[PDB]
């Protein structure tokens, strides 16, 4: 049963796993987007502005 | 927009810029018109005496 259990944990890790893949994605969409959401926001007061 | 918006000054102004000639064309008969009074009314006066 150890064996047995210890299957569920590596089956288990793979829902951590793969929830850290999309939250590894989507937590570093928001440095993308904050690079740019800022950067292009300063220039577009200087270049529309 | 930006780079168009600065364009669409340099419109404006060759018409701004063009524009003045044409007022000066009015400006510019009222110091001839009144010029060739002053040579006219010398004659005038003149001949009127």
């Amino acid at each position: 049963q150890a064996k047995e259990n210890e299957k569920k944990l590596k089956s288990m890790e793979a829902e951590m796993i793969q929830l850290q893949e999309e939250l590894a994605a989507a937590e570093r969409a928001k440095r993308q987007a904050q690079q740019e959401r800022d950067e292009l926001a300063d220039e577009i007061a200087n270049s529309s502005g | 927009k930006g780079a168009l918006a600065l364009e669409e000054k340099r419109r404006l102004e060759a018409r701004i810029a063009q524009l003045e000639e044409e007022l000066e064309e009015e400006q510019g008969n009222t110091e001839l018109i009144n010029d060739r009074l002053k040579k006219a009314n010398l004659q005038i006066d003149q001949i009127n005496t």
